[PDB]
């Protein structure tokens, strides 16, 4: 995996590759990393495929409830249900997890979960084994309120990068943006992401 | 007949007779009540003076729930505090998994579930309590008020025990004369006026005043106390109105 | 609480008896008669079914007559729900017992262990007790054949001929009367037949108001042979003996 | 709270009735006629579709129910108790026997499984015996066809021909002039049709009426092809356009 | 083992293999890979068998009861949902390689399940030791909007690559054709392109060749009468 | 006679306090409506807010139990947030398990086959309600489904419950023996809804203000219930024709 | 322990078994009877694990007790013999599994014949006309072949007892101390002081 | 009358006669008084002995270096709470590395009184008590009954014929809160409040029992010879 | 070390022409030191044969079991158990122990009364069911048992060809193996005659 999200002016973008492994052999070249648990609260998924599935299905039907008791809930909200099951099951799972979402009070934040279970609130985060690769480029080239253009490239760079020297990521390049107007789906292939 | 001997039964009517029993213990009770303002919530409550020999402002009967949320109740004390023992718990598990303190309206349901419990099975008693209660959330201020059957609505104002119609009618006098709104500061000294109107029902026995508020400016949110300067200004006033 | 619509089924009178034993008992004393014989060459069961329909499927129909194993058959009075709850657990026994020892299991502990699980109801649990008396029809090395009875007081007995369910006291007479050590179960047959014809509180006694077994050692050689009578079977033996 | 109920709520009276089972057994004589009837290549089991409102969509309410590909059920009486041990009695065939046999059950013993159930719940602590009297139909290779009737005893027996409910005495001497063994399956619906017709009041159509058969195997309802020896299921519910058309050579 | 299921116009088609084996020993040479959930909802297997086949079984028991409680037609989704917690619950301890495919009032659907629990969504899939043959061929020759008789066609070439390739593959090949608004065609040895030859010679052996010490009549009828 | 204070039979076959907690469904003295469209399905409520201390915002009997299924209640509130609660909390674990949205009829009879075991177990008390559930689900329809403190429910092409019930209920049979049709043959929630206004306002015998009111509709993919104000335009149109 | 014997001649069945108790270096006791009586005509001798061998016969010796005095009735050896089988092969997949290895010797006073029972620690039965435990076979064995006849009077049963136990004392490298003999017949269970 | 078989039930004027019954029992018991200064905390109690043979029965237990109570009602049950008392006090110290407060300690012997209030099965408890305690808000003085209701009072007593010592603690009121630094003249006062409650006996050496509290005065109980002085 | 080659032992069916045979070796061992000749592995319950290899504690408690459920499937179905049931019913069993099984490797042999069809069934220790035409395999030797199968078995012999052909299919592949032999029996199975043949072979 690399996956990525970014808050910007208008909200936040996830951001992922689409490979899936199973040693050297490339067990899905079209997966799709991320991941639904609430209208406008999207998730991106890296470490064991079953973990990350199970976890993120688990936070779902936790969320879903919430609502249907107290209403909407807050992306902090989210990221506690997760964190909630990273901690407390750390032994157990392999699973980094950056929890995004977009409410109209808060607008768009951020969240990573890594292997540990804790929680980190930024501006922008980077996770999977391609990740490694673009800790430099990302720092020099991430700035703070950037438009939906910018932040689309500032992804598709990164992730490209990414893709290029991890041999573990690979595929098209999906993306999600939250923002007021609504949840807009993009990809990017090969042929486009790797002339850049 | 026997209907009324058990729990959880009900009458030809449709009625549980034990709940409306455990109201007559709420009614037998001191008064309580609780005033919505512009930014969050009052309440007050009565605390009669039996002896000489009880210590000035050391018996508390208000009681908070996290750093938010106030309770106050009338009744059977002891049922009281266990009831906001487990609001305390529920606000804590929920705090614990959602992260944000707990919002009012999900509160009052966790108690009112708790308390309607008590009334499905004959091996339980139900409360003996109505409770009053409320705070400040993201979503601004709330009142509710919890009868024995479960039963519980927001309010405006809210009062209940042994003074609740003579309390009632003056909270209604306040929803008319400020359609626009109470201030906090406004709501404390009206809190003080009307238990000491409330007071002619338990005549015989001298009292005690006990204010708390939950205000979004004067208290930045979180449930306080009443004290000192502002509790005693509060009671000129309400000394002032009754003479 | 719950205590208030308690009936306390497990409490003694102030005579010293068990309430609802004692009404389990008037219970069963309307069930159909069920009637077990020991001969020296086999053993008889024979019992009335309750005043059936024409439209009822006999062939396939089973309210009395129930097989344990190969070697053991109980005769049932009262509650048949309740009779085969005791069965199926009588039936598992049987199969421990074979597989912990490899050997048929005895008639008496078979009917121990059912009467046993009758008593913890009486004693304890303030469940009601099995509304059901069996007539337990067995063969073992040990003792041959055998014929016991057990009721809800988990209380059981060893019999020569004996009677369960409605008018026991007049057809326990009648047994008492034409019953020998010397008969055969041909003889048993009979006899069995002749006292449920009249006890019987029908018009007449026919075919399709019985069910008739018999446990024989007439298999070729040293085993025994359970033998539950067919409809056609049972009209023949009422011929023979002379009954219609 | 707990369950504090421990002990149970039918008990021996002096005269040696159980209370509880006559009580139900006389909420059972309240409700609605049902009945079934045995051919030689079939089972027929029929009932009323007493609609409480006619703003209410009757189809919706299912009173037979498939058990098995081979079993069907009919009730009269508490129609809530009917439903729950319709799903009890659905599981049992999957979990005390297709689970281990991998073959559904055959008539009578999924007919024991379900008194049994209802023989629990008669000695139990804390609660009532089932307000409910069954009627079960269904086919087995070793058995062929049978029909059932189970009580809230828990006491089952096996029929030719029956009725339980309201008008269940009157519609038993007349299936009793009707009936014998060289019934063919499509005689014995149109005599299920005469009988119901006595204990109904106001309507009498494919649309008040509800009737299911066992008969033959349904290759059409399997919902697939290919493996020879799964020919499909033997249960089958009527369509209203389907009674109506036996209603005309009535 | 080697099994795929491929996407076409107006459903879903499943393959597989029929060959099992105990190590390097072929224990069957005719096995039975489909298995049915529901009416239309087959999935075909690989791993432990009989991990593959208990698991479609419990789940195709409760699908059933699921499908009679709520009076409606089963979903694969359902299937998909029921068979992976079940599968994390245990960790990968009970080793069940998956193809879950069928049509339901939804649509048609095709999903992979590893042994972890993990799945995937797709419109062409192969698992098992002779995956990656069969995924080869998928890879080639694979494109959108395919006609029922074109996936077919792909299903079974893709499955002959992993029977002639993989040493853990061979001998016949099973079809499942799932369409929209049809009953699901099960084709068991679609192909069979593994007969074997004639022998050389009979070894039917002269009747009295065995050495006997013993014979004896077994009773197998019940305890006779009279 | 203690067989009139737990849940067994009576020597007629009876259980009283089955009987006795649908008397106490009608203590609210609230009176319930729904209708099915083309697209929709419509579910109106009286709401009254008898004292001035409450805040009436809170003062409801509708309940949004999923994104797509709705529930209004007859009986009194503790009771009636029990069922809400434990409905939500079932729709969930159904999405969970089975990896779609639960059917409104299916919630019905699992809610029904609870109810049940309330009329067969000792130690649990009926609930003193009756839930009416809605939605537009997507294999059926505009759905409405009903569920009793006997454990009986059924599917309805529309119903009415309350103390007056009985007048709404032929008031609805009546229109529907007209038109010969299974609903209201609609385009627009909107005019689903002023159809049951009317019908409701015909019936009772009674005007209605924007406060008087509370709405549900139920729509592909959401349920929904309306603003004061939504209410008001509502009212404005029935008046002008 | 060590080794453990059995024979079944004619009318009678002799079970043989060593006395020596080793605790590593030092041998502490030469006089050790491993072998119970479960009843008057059932004999079992044992060799296993410290202490589990002891534990196991007693548990068992106390089981065939008890239900010798509720049936006021002797079991069958086939139906002892069964019965220690089954509480083997649960006791292999427990948490901690009896590390015991028996032989049943029986007359049976119904067929009045004698009948030999081996049971290995994983609940292994098998009937014999003579059999061993351990190491004891791989000596015994092929002189069991050759001289053994099912027509053996008892004495003729001591005397290839004997042969075989010379061949042990010859040819194992451990000192078992000798062996004590028991005879299982009609008339019950005695002990062969002389050996 | 129907209303009174168990705690779960309510009459119709929304009374609990078992738990009135169990407030009976204390009534009937001995009498106790408690009173406290600024500085220090005091318990008196009346000693009850079956006859002449026998002990008096012990009034006064120690739950802390700083906290402890006197009993009215049935022993076996302030036994019981004594005991919740003491691990209370007990796991405030080995966990949190502080002494529990006194009015924190009258907050949880309600709601472990409550919870027999409100089960079946149950039954209340029958005994009412006085803690008294010295902690960082300086001395004081609670009462419990056995509804649950927990009072902090400057005095009080408890038990047959208390209402004459309650009485004269009413009138002393000014008095006896002002005598700080003098645990002698306190205990007088506490000597002299029971005597308002006795008749026809009088305060023996084997009779009176006291207990004291303060500022550097850890809880102890005075019984024999050592309340001579104050006789 | 290895449960399932503690004791040895193996078994094989074949079908024929309205017909089925089942047949095993006697010998029961400890390892490398021979134990009993008399170690039968065949067993049958009504006209259903059970052959079982294995670890022998297993062998014998599986046969214990089975006949336990078949007598209580007898009593309640009131009719023998058929080999395509008891065939699910042995998968299931084996199933259940899935986390802790028994070291065993079963074989179904049986004619189906109603239909006269002749069935053979093969399983490996935790359930998975070898539904074969032609032969089955178990054992210490089953390597062997394949290789004389595989040659040896033409389709439709008559009920005595049939037994030359698995009689010598056993005794050849048992020879083959240090583990097996001591002795062989083979069951020829007719719709209503079963014929027991014990077989001479060298006892080494
Ligand atoms: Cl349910
Ligand atoms: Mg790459
Ligand atoms: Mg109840
Ligand atoms: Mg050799």
């Amino acid at each position: 995996t690399s996956i990525m999200a970014v808050t910007f002016k208008d909200g936040v973008i996830l951001g992922a590759d689409s490979r899936t492994t199973t040693g050297a052999y490339i067990a899905n070249r079209v997966t799709d990393k991320l991941t639904r648990v609430h209208d406008k609260i999207w998730c991106c998924r890296s470490g064991s495929a079953a973990d990350t599935q199970a976890i993120a299905d688990i936070v779902q039907y936790h969320l879903e409830l919430y609502t249907s008791q107290y209403g909407t809930p807050s992306t902090e909200t989210a990221a506690s249900v997760f964190k909630e099951l990273c901690y407390e099951n750390k032994d157990n799972l392999t699973a980094g997890i950056i929890v995004a979402g977009y409410d109209d009070k808060n607008k768009g934040e951020v969240y990573t979960i890594p292997l540990g279970g804790s929680v980190h609130k930024l501006p922008y985060a980077i996770a999977g084994s391609g990740s490694t690769f673009i800790y430099g480029y990302c720092d020099k080239n991430f700035r703070e309120n950037m438009s939906k253009e910018e932040t689309v490239d500032f992804i598709k760079h990164s992730l490209s990068q990414a893709i290029k020297w991890d041999g573990s990521s690979g595929g098209v390049i999906r993306m999600v943006v939250l923002t007021a107007a609504g949840v807009e789906r993009l990809i990017f292939y090969p042929d486009e992401y790797e002339q850049l | 007949t026997g209907y009324d001997l058990s729990n959880s039964v009900f009458s030809p009517d449709g009625r549980n007779f034990q709940v409306e029993y455990a109201v007559k213990a709420v009614e037998n009770g001191t008064t309580s009540i609780g005033i919505k303002c512009n930014d969050g919530v009052v309440f007050a409550v009565e605390k009669l003076i039996t002896s000489k020999l009880l210590v000035p402002q050391k018996n508390v009967k208000i009681q908070v729930v996290d750093r938010h949320i106030g309770c106050v109740y009338s009744g059977l004390i002891p049922d009281g505090r266990h009831l906001v023992n487990r609001g305390r718990e529920e606000a804590a598990s929920f705090k614990k998994l959602y992260k944000t303190p707990i919002p009012i309206p999900a509160f009052a349901d966790r108690l009112g579930q708790y308390v309607q419990a008590h009334t499905l099975y004959n091996s339980v008693r139900p409360f003996g309590v109505s409770t009053i209660f409320g705070g400040v959330d993201k979503n601004g201020a709330h009142l509710y008020m919890l009868e024995p059957s479960g039963s519980y609505w927001g309010y405006k104002g809210a009062a209940t025990g042994k003074g609740r119609q003579s309390a009632k009618a003056e909270l209604e006098k306040l929803v008319d004369h400020h359609p626009e709104g109470l201030s906090a500061r406004e709501a404390v000294k009206q809190a003080a006026k009307i238990i000491y109107l409330a007071h002619e029902d338990n005549k015989e026995k001298d009292f005690e005043l006990e204010i708390s508020w939950c205000s979004l400016s004067e208290t930045n949110g979180l449930h306080k106390f009443v004290k000192g300067d502002l509790l005693q200004e509060a009671i000129d006033f309400a000394q002032k109105e009754i003479n | 609480g719950s205590r208030r619509y308690d009936s306390r089924t497990t409490i003694f009178s102030p005579e010293g008896r068990l309430y609802q034993v004692e009404y389990a008992l008037e219970s069963i004393s309307h069930a159909g008669t069920a009637i077990g014989i020991m001969a020296s060459d086999g053993i008889v069961l024979a019992a009335e079914r309750k005043v059936t329909s024409t439209l009822l499927e006999q062939d396939t129909s089973t309210e009395k007559l129930y097989k344990l194993n190969d070697k053991i058959a109980v005769a049932v009075a009262g509650l048949t729900a309740d009779a085969e709850i005791l069965i199926n657990t009588a039936r598992i026994h049987a199969q421990n017992y074979l597989k912990t020892y490899n050997e048929d299991i005895p008639v008496e502990i078979l009917v121990r262990r059912l009467s046993d699980i009758k008593q913890g109801y009486t004693q304890h649990g303030g469940l009601r007790p099995f509304g059901v008396s069996f007539i337990y029809a067995g063969y073992d090395d040990r003792y041959g054949y055998q014929l016991y009875t057990s009721n809800p007081s988990g209380n059981y007995t060893g019999w020569k001929a004996i009677s369960v369910g409605a008018n026991t006291s007049a057809a326990q007479t009648l047994l008492q009367m034409d019953y020998k050590d010397d008969m055969k179960v041909d003889d048993a047959i009979e006899l069995a037949l002749k006292t449920l014809s009249k006890t019987t509180d029908s018009s007449a006694l026919t075919y399709d108001r019985l069910e008739f077994a018999t446990i024989r050692k007439g298999a070729n050689d040293g085993e025994v042979y359970q033998k539950i009578f067919k409809p056609q079977e049972i009209k023949d033996i009422l011929v023979k003996t002379g009954i219609t | 709270m707990t369950d504090r109920y421990s002990f149970s709520l039918t008990t021996f009276s002096p005269s040696g009735k159980l209370g509880q089972i006559d009580y139900a057994l006389t909420a059972v004589k309240q409700g609605v006629t049902s009945l079934g009837i045995k051919a030689t290549n079939g089972v027929v089991i029929a009932t009323e579709k007493k609609s409480s409102s006619p703003l209410a969509m009757s189809e919706t309410l299912s009173k037979v129910s498939l058990l098995t590909p081979d079993i069907g059920a009919v009730y009269s009486g508490m129609g809530p108790d009917y439903r729950v041990l319709v799903d009890k009695s659905r599981k049992v065939a999957h979990t005390s026997y297709k689970r281990i046999y991998g073959e559904y059950p055959p008539t009578k013993l999924l007919v024991s499984e379900v008194a049994k159930i209802m023989q629990e719940a008669t000695q139990s602590g804390g609660v009532r015996p089932f307000g409910v009297s069954l009627l079960i139909a269904g086919h087995d290779e070793f058995n062929g066809f049978s029909l059932y009737q189970v009580d809230p005893s828990g006491s089952y027996f096996p029929w030719k021909a029956t009725a339980i409910g309201k008008g269940s005495v009157a519609a038993k001497t007349f299936l009793e002039k009707r009936w014998n063994d060289e019934l063919e399956l499509e005689d014995a619906i149109h005599i299920a049709l005469l009988t119901l017709k006595e204990s109904v009041e106001g309507e009498f159509n494919g649309d008040t009426i509800e009737l299911a058969i066992i008969g033959d195997e349904n290759p059409d309802l399997l919902g697939y092809t290919g493996i020879p020896t799964d020919k499909g299921p033997r249960f089958r519910k009527l369509t209203s356009q389907e009674i109506n058309d036996r209603l005309e050579a009535l | 083992t080697t099994i795929v299921g491929v996407k076409f116009n107006n459903g879903v088609v499943i393959a597989a293999d029929t060959r099992s084996t105990q190590g390097p020993i072929v224990a069957d040479k005719n096995c039975a890979k489909l298995h049915r959930i529901s009416p239309k909802i087959w999935c075909a297997g690989a791993g432990t068998a009989a991990d593959t086949e208990a698991v479609t079984q419990l789940i195709g028991s409760n699908i059933e009861l699921h499908s009679l409680y709520t009076s409606r037609e089963p979903r694969v989704v359902s299937a998909l949902q029921m068979l992976k917690q079940h599968l994390f619950k245990y960790q990968g301890h009970i080793g069940a390689y998956l193809i879950v495919a069928g049509v339901d009032p939804t649509g048609s659907h095709l999903f992979s399940i590893h042994a972890d629990g993990s799945t995937d969504v797709g419109y062409y899939l192969s698992l098992g030791s002779g995956s990656l043959a069969a995924m080869a061929v998928l890879e080639s020759h694979w494109k959108q909007d395919l006609t029922k008789e074109e996936a077919i066609k792909l299903a079974s070439d893709a499955i002959q690559a992993g029977i002639w390739n993989d040493l853990g593959s061979g001998s016949n090949v099973d079809v499942c054709v799932m369409e929209i608004g049809k009953d699901a065609e099960y084709l068991r040895n679609y192909l069979t392109p593994n007969v074997r030859e004639e022998k050389q010679k009979s070894y039917k052996f002269p009747r009295g060749t065995t050495a006997v010490l013993k014979e004896s009549i077994v009773n197998i009828c019940d305890i006779q009468e009279e | 006679g203690y067989d009139r204070h737990i849940t067994i039979f009576s020597p007629e076959g009876r259980l009283y306090q089955v009987e006795y907690a649908f008397k106490a469904t009608n203590q609210t003295n609230i009176n319930s409506l729904a209708v099915r469209g083309k697209d929709c399905t419509v579910v109106i409520s009286q709401k009254k807010v008898p004292d001035k201390l409450l805040d009436p915002t809170t003062v409801s009997y509708i309940f949004c139990i999923s994104r797509t299924i709705g529930m209004v209640v007859n009986g009194p509130i503790p009771d009636a947030r029990n069922a809400a609660l434990r409905a939500k909390a079932e729709a969930a674990e159904f999405r969970y398990k089975y990896g779609y949205d639960m059917p409104c009829d299916v919630l019905a009879k699992r809610m029904a086959n609870l109810s049940q075991i309330y009329t067969q177990r000792a130690y649990m008390r009926p609930l003193g309600v009756i839930l009416t559930f809605v939605s537009v689900d997507e294999e059926l329809g505009p759905s409405i489904y009903k569920t009793d403190p006997a454990g009986y429910y059924v599917g309805y092409k529309a119903t009415a419950t309350g103390p007056k019930q009985q007048e709404i209920t032929t008031n609805l049979e009546n229109h529907f023996k007209k038109s010969k049709i299974d609903h209201i043959n609609e385009e627009s929630w909107e005019k689903v809804v002023e159809f049951a206004i009317t019908h409701m306002i015909d019936a009772l015998g009674t005007e209605f203000s924007k406060n008087d009111l509370e709405v549900g509709v139920a729509t592909k993919d959401k349920f929904f219930t309306l603003s004061a104000e939504n209410i008001e335009e509502r009212l404005v149109a029935i008046a002008e024709q | 322990m060590d080794i453990i014997l059995g024979i079944r001649v004619q009318d009678s069945v002799i079970l043989a078994s060593s006395k020596a108790v080793t605790r590593g270096i030092s041998v502490l006791k030469d006089s050790d009877d491993k072998t119970r009586q479960l009843s008057p005509h059932t004999l079992m001798s044992f060799a296993g694990e410290a202490g589990d061998t002891v534990q196991f016969a007693e548990y068992i010796q106390a089981n065939i007790q008890l239900y010798s005095i509720r049936e006021d009735y002797e079991l069958s050896p086939q139906a002892v013999s069964s019965f220690v089988r089954q509480e083997l092969a649960k006791s292999i997949r427990s948490r901690r599994p009896y590390q015991v290895n028996v032989l049943i010797g029986g007359y049976d006073k119904k067929k009045n014949k004698p009948e030999l029972y081996q049971i290995d620690y994983l609940g292994t039965k098998v009937e014999l006309p003579y059999g061993a435990h351990g190491y004891s076979g791989f000596y015994t064995f092929s002189l069991l072949d050759h001289h053994y006849r099912p027509d053996m009077t008892t004495e003729e049963g001591l005397d290839l007892l004997k042969l075989c136990v010379q061949e042990l004392e010859k040819r194992m490298p451990m000192d078992f101390k000798g062996v004590i003999v028991k005879i299982v017949d009609k008339d019950g269970i005695r002990q062969v002081d002389d050996f | 009358n129907n209303y009174d078989g168990d705690t779960v039930t309510f009459s119709p004027t929304g009374r609990l006669f078992q738990v009135e019954y169990a407030l009976e029992a204390i009534k009937q018991g001995s009498v106790t008084v408690g009173l406290r200064s600024n500085t220090h905390a005091v318990l008196v109690a009346l000693k009850r002995n079956a006859d002449e043979l026998s002990s008096y029965q012990k009034k006064i237990i120690k739950c802390d270096e700083h906290m402890g109570l006197s009993l009215a009602g049935l022993a076996p049950d302030a036994r019981v709470l004594s005991n919740y008392l003491r691990q209370q006090c007990n796991y405030s110290s080995l966990v949190f590395n502080r002494k529990l407060a006194v009015e924190r300690a009258g907050h949880l012997l309600c709601d472990k009184a409550q919870k027999n209030t409100q089960s079946y099965g149950g039954r209340p408890y029958g005994v009412g008590l006085l803690i008294i305690g010295y902690d960082k808000s300086g001395a004081h003085l609670l009462e419990f009954q056995p509804s649950g209701n927990v009072t902090e009072l400057y005095g009080t007593a408890i038990g047959a014929r208390s209402q004459g010592a309650k009485t004269y603690l009413e009138r002393t009121l000014d008095t006896f809160i002002k005598i700080d630094g003098n645990p002698d003249e306190l205990i007088k006062a506490g000597v002299e409040a029971i005597s308002q409650s006795l008749r026809d006996e009088s305060l023996t050496v084997d009779n009176l029992s006291i207990a004291i509290v303060g500022k550097d005065t850890p809880f102890t109980i005075y019984d024999g010879e050592a309340v001579a002085k104050y006789i | 070390s290895d449960p399932s080659s503690i004791n040895g032992g193996i078994v094989v069916a074949m079908t024929g022409k309205d017909c089925v045979a089942i047949a095993c070796d006697l010998r029961l061992g400890s390892q490398s030191l021979g134990v009993s000749n008399k170690f039968e592995k065949i067993f049958h319950y009504g006209h259903v044969f059970l052959g079982i290899t294995g670890l022998a504690t297993d062998v014998t408690t599986l046969n214990e079991m089975f006949r336990y459920k078949t007598n209580l499937y007898k009593l309640k179905e009131e009719r023998a158990i058929e080999p395509e049931t008891f065939t699910q019913l042995v998968s299931s069993s084996l199933y259940e122990r899935r986390f802790g099984p028994y070291f065993v490797g079963p074989v179904v042999a049986g004619i189906n009364s109603k239909s006269g069809k002749p069935f053979i069934a093969g399983f490996d220790l935790i359930g998975c069911i070898d539904e074969a035409k032609d032969f089955i395999v178990s054992g210490t030797a089953s390597d062997q048992l394949f290789g004389m199968c595989e040659s040896l078995y033409e389709p439709n012999l008559e009920p005595e060809d049939l037994f030359e052909t698995i009689s010598q299919a056993l005794l050849n592949a048992a020879d083959r193996d240090a583990l097996s032999g001591w002795g062989a029996v083979v069951y020829i199975i007719k719709k209503d005659e079963v014929v027991k043949r014990y077989l001479k072979m060298r006892q080494d």
